[PDB]
């Protein structure tokens, strides 16, 4: 016998996610990926 | 929850230990959770977004 997760539950393990997990870093970090990336993709191949 | 109008209920879960509680006692805020905060979800989506 078991039992399907509600609404719920699924909602409440995400907002878990999306609170405790640092969520607002990653727009910070993928900010700063992008200032690394934008215009340079060649010079980082040659680089490498 | 019960249903997406916003009407709650209590859940109690028996837990492990066969102590049994006296009555009238109190559940401390150490082992109680609240419901799912509809307005916390929707605004953590922000960052993300």
């Amino acid at each position: 016998s078991s039992a399907y997760p509600t609404i719920e539950r699924t909602l409440a393990g995400i907002s878990g996610i999306l609170t405790g997990g640092g969520i607002p870093n990653i727009e910070v970090i993928q900010t700063e990926v992008f200032n690394i990336l934008n215009g340079r993709a060649d010079q980082i191949r040659e680089f490498l | 929850y019960q249903d997406l109008i916003g009407n709650r209920y209590l859940e109690l879960k028996r837990g492990d230990s066969d102590q049994i509680l006296p009555p009238g006692s109190t559940i401390p805020v150490e082992r109680t959770e609240p419901a799912l905060d509809l307005d916390a979800l929707v605004g953590g989506f922000r960052p993300l977004f």
